[PDB]
DNA sequence: GCATGCGTTCTAATTAGAACGCATG
DNA sequence: GCATGCGTTCTAATTAGAACGCATG
């Protein structure tokens, strides 16, 4: 949905709920969290298998919920799409009730670690195609994220699919975290 | 404050067990919408109901519009392909991987049909598969439909062995299972005539045929002018407990006829799990 | 003066078409002694009459003293394979030799059951063959019956063509053929749901799948889905007259079924002759 | 198929049916025909297909009926089987009623012209085993009360090559004890 | 005129029948 | 408990489908 601004007054601190991935220290830079609270408002948590709903809405509210594949190599036990599953499982947990609209967001990025059967299951599942964020300057490394978000902040599959062979990017997700900024407390 | 005639949303329908117990059991089929893959499956549901199945194919097509303009729906039920989660087969791709992510389509549009919190309208749903799986996927599909299955053995009820898991919120799922009058629990109960049963119950029937000769003799079951046989195609279907050819379909032969019967659901144990919906909905 | 139930013996049985018929009478069937080597036919014949029909095996077997034995009869059918005497096949053998000359067993055992003479208790009898044989072949037949043949087209009664020879003394023969109220005489009257025939009639149908798509232009006769397609086993048994399922035993396939009844009797035209029978016999 | 000896003063000459081949000169031979009245107690017939009952009927009655495939050394013009059914067809015709039990005789000989299933058909056509006689031999089915060579022998004899007269007249005689004997 | 058909015979498809398998219960 | 089973793969056949055919009319 789209969300009306927040008054600067208003804007309160995120709570965040990152499964698989930790934004925690990344998050800080750009403040929307801030270093203070011991008790974060960010919630980390990686073996998610036995996590129930009770868990989640105690662990909450939420105001984002962000999961993210583990990056290109890391041996990786579990099956990508499982990450993906778990992620759209949790998130409806997370979800405010119909009667109660609050401003809520969701991030899932890949490391390029999912195939094409998996990202048009991924694209069904959160109801948008993804985004393809690259990275290439003057000296031209080649590194890549895509991103499934209802944040307001949103190339050749040739070069994708090759580059993959060969082989965590923060650098790209983070500059999608700042169109929050009409919506939380910054720094 | 009447009661009218049940909505139906059934993926994974195989041969249309699902409207044929509701039809069996008098409730009134208002919608039975059905996303099913196979032809000849489609086929023996479509001449079988004259054309009260609205099929819709592919379950990974199936749009969050579609479950708005379709429904209302007051059940959704389903039971995945289990060539992957089985333990059967050497070759499991698992519950992420193959076709044993199916199930997440059945969650996944479970949660689109499902009422909004303001609406206390009746809602039902059902999911099985085969209890051959491993434990950790079984923790995980009841981690997404966020309840624990019950076990249904289809031999206290059928001629034959068929152990199966049944998620949902029917009433009255988990109270003990009595064989009705009518129900064929011996082999020769369901033989033609002139054959003789070897055995009162077979083991579980698959889509192959080595399932039908029995155990580690891989002995015939039936005896008929004294030489041993097979099992019909007639007598496979009274096992299930479908109508008498109810697949004689579409030039089936004895294999395609014992694929769609094979990975069926038992009509009793559906019967069963069904019956308590006659007083939520209008009945004949 | 009373009646009492007919006594049969049919040679050639076939799927039991003669007994099917009879009881669809209303005949009272005493004995119905069948001579048949197929196995399927036989299955065929025992499940759908629960046993009712004595199998004697091969034509060729019985004796003088199993005529008199098995009998006395009333009735004495047959219709002896044509592989050897149809044009339809290159290869004729003819009327003496391959399965040609099965023709005399059935002369010779038809000679056997005739009620000695002084005797004027009734007694019928009737002997089918294909019209696509040679005059010669015609003649010498109806030299040994000593009388001439009927033809008889199904296409009067029945959605196909098929036009046979019929000898033999039951009362009528000879009469015009009309249909009755339930006799399916446009193909689209005998196909399933959802399926549109292109045609009112369909040519002779024989036990090779070729003979079912239609004509020169050897188009399939069925419109499904938008697509093209060949007959059901389920409407070629609606074609032929049997009831729906007749053949759907012994695990038989598309191929079994269609030889079977690609050599069977239509049952309207042999409804047509023996109807005349009701006077002469007891009825249910 | 069993007849008490007739005295032989009330003999009669016999009247016979002879298809196929015709044993006329062969049988006057042994007296059972006069040789002198040429329409005689004998009928000759060879293309019997259009015959019917009512032509065998007003033939007049029959003691006798007799039918023969053709010799070896010949024209296959039907098939072998054709002769056996042929003469069943008329055999059951030239029969007497139930009510008129009159002394009456039928032969069927082979010139070794029928496979083993032909003969199989004509034993259980005419209700009896053949019996060889025999380098050269055939093999008759009678009723008439007169009636040593591995098969082997016989099947390899066929196959090098007339009909042979010579032998099946000797079973004619058991007929003198029923019928007139000219001398 | 020349269209049809109670089929036998090729080959190319489907199909049928056993081994193969180990967690789950 | 030490056997069981909503199956895939191999091969051995089963079977399917199209030319082939000419007298009966
Ligand atoms: N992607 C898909 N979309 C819809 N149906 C599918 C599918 N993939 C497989 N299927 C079908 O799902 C079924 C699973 S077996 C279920 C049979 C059914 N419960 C019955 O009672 O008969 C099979 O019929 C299979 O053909
Ligand atoms: N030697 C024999 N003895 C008995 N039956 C035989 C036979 N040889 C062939 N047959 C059978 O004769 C039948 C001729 S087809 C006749 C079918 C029958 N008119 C019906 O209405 O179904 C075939 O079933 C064939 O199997």
């Amino acid at each position: 949905h789209m969300f009306e601004t927040v008054p600067v007054w208003r804007r309160q601190p995120v709570r965040v709920l990152s499964l698989f991935e930790d934004i925690k220290k990344e998050l800080t830079s750009l403040g929307f969290l801030e270093s203070g609270s011991d008790p974060g408002q960010l919630k980390h948590v990686v073996d998610v298998t036995d996590t129930v709903r009770k868990d989640v809405e105690e662990w909450g509210p939420f105001d984002l919920v962000y999961g993210a594949t583990p990056p290109l190599g890391h041996t990786c036990d579990r099956p990508p799409s499982w990450y993906l599953f778990q992620f759209h499982r949790l998130l409806q947990y997370a979800r405010p009730k119909p009667g109660s609209p609050r401003p809520f967001f969701w991030m899932f990025v890949d490391n390029l670690v999912l195939n094409k059967e998996d990202l048009d299951v991924a694209s069904r599942f959160l109801e948008m195609e993804p985004v393809t964020i690259p990275d290439v300057h003057g000296g031209s490394l080649q590194n890549a994220v895509r991103v499934w978000s209802n944040i307001p902040a949103i190339v050749s599959e040739e070069e994708l699919s090759l580059l993959a062979q060969n082989k965590w990017p923060t650098k790209l997700v983070k500059n999608c975290f700042l169109p929050l900024r009409e919506y939380f407390k910054y720094f | 404050m009447r009661r009218r005639p049940i909505r139906v949303l059934s993926l994974f329908d195989g041969i249309a067990t699902g409207y044929l117990v509701l039809k069996e059991l008098g409730i009134k089929v208002g919608k039975y919408v059905a996303s099913e893959v196979c032809e000849e499956s489609i086929a023996v549901g479509t001449v079988k109901h004259e054309g009260n199945i609205k099929y819709v194919n592919d379950v990974r097509n199936i749009t969050k519009k579609n479950i708005e303009e379709w429904g209302p729906f007051d059940l959704v039920i389903g039971g995945s392909p289990c060539n992957d989660l089985s333990n059967v087969n050497p070759a499991r791709k698992g519950l992420y991987e193959g076709t044993g992510r199916l199930f997440f389509e059945f969650y996944h549009l479970l949660n689109y049909s499902r009422p909004k919190e303001g609406d206390d309208r009746p809602f039902f749903w059902m999911f099985e598969n085969v209890v051959a799986m491993k434990v950790g996927d079984k923790r995980d599909i009841s981690r997404f439909l966020e309840c624990n299955p019950v076990m249904i053995d289809a031999i206290k009820v059928s001629a034959a062995h068929r152990a199966r898991y049944f998620w949902g919120n029917l009433p009255g799922m988990n109270r003990p299972v009595i064989a009705s009058k009518n129900d064929k629990l011996e082999l020769q109960d369901c033989l033609e005539y002139n054959r003789i049963a070897k055995l009162k119950k077979v083991q579980t029937i698959t889509t192959k045929s080595n399932s039908i000769k029995q155990g580690k003799n891989q002995l015939f079951p039936v005896v008929m002018n004294g030489k041993e046989d097979v099992l019909w195609c007639t007598e496979l279907e009274r096992i299930f407990g479908f109508p008498v050819h109810y697949t004689d379909v579409s030039n089936m032969g004895r294999g395609a006829r014992q694929k769609l019967l094979g990975r069926s659901w038992s009509v009793p144990v559906i019967r069963h799990l069904f019956a308590p919906l006659k007083d939520y909905f209008a009945c004949e």
